[PDB]
């Protein structure tokens, strides 16, 4: 039947579909988290476990939107305990001075940094998902 | 699974320090304010005399604005010890920590 090949590239072409999939899956979702919640469009500090990541929601998409670090992913702030009042301060504080640098699950971060957040864990994306 | 791109030309204190009590927190000073403490103590200023004063604050914002900023040369009043040896200072230091 087809190569090996053939059989490669099937399997990129099923990648493309099962992203474009889950991405507008979690578009729809967005717009039903968002439907009755002010502040959903402004960036607030969550607590990730390990650590803090400042996001909101995306107006145009509705998907995951974090205030990034540099050219990479989202800036995570490591905590260095379960209980860590500087790490999430200082996740204010980037709200407060570096919320001009964010980044976006889905086909934004696909372009930007070659992965979508959503099929790699752990990933702030997928655990949100998961919620 | 993969691992996240980071990007380490941005600076980030909290990826080296593994101590939480380490970090510089903004808490709420009881008698004045609101100040910058770790268990090194508290960031101050230039006493009466090239002495310590502890650095305060009249809102959180300032502290934090101060704290995370990359301001150095900063002197730390440390109550737990002499010179300028206040218990109770201490004593709440070590509580809110």
């Amino acid at each position: 039947e087809l190569t090996r090949y053939m059989r490669i590239k099937n399997t990129v072409n099923d990648w493309k579909s099962l992203t474009d999939s889950k991405t507008k899956l979690e578009s729809d979702r967005g717009r039903l988290l968002a439907a009755g919640k002010d502040d959903i469009f402004e960036f607030k500090c969550v607590d990730f476990g390990a650590y803090f990541i400042a996001m909101r929601l995306d107006k145009k998409t509705y998907l995951p939107q974090a205030i990034r670090r540099g050219t990479g992913d989202a800036w995570m702030v490591k905590k260095a305990a379960k209980v860590d009042p500087s790490a999430q301060q200082f996740c204010q504080y980037l709200i407060k001075h570096k919320s001009n640098n964010v980044i976006t699950c889905g086909n934004e971060m696909l372009n930007e940094l070659g992965y979508s957040g959503y099929f790699m864990s752990p990933h702030w994306c997928s655990d949100l998902s998961n919620m | 699974g993969g691992t996240p791109a980071l990007d380490r030309r941005v600076q980030d204190v909290n990826d080296t320090i593994s101590d939480v009590k380490q970090k510089w927190r903004c808490v709420v000073y009881p008698g004045n304010g609101f100040v910058s403490a770790s268990i090194f103590g508290f960031q101050a200023e230039v006493g009466p005399n090239n002495t310590r004063s502890i650095r305060k604050f009249n809102t959180m914002r300032q502290c934090i604005d101060f704290t995370f900023s990359d301001v150095i040369n900063i002197d730390i009043y440390n109550p737990c010890i002499a010179p300028n040896i206040n218990n109770t200072e201490c004593q709440f230091l070590k509580s809110v920590l």
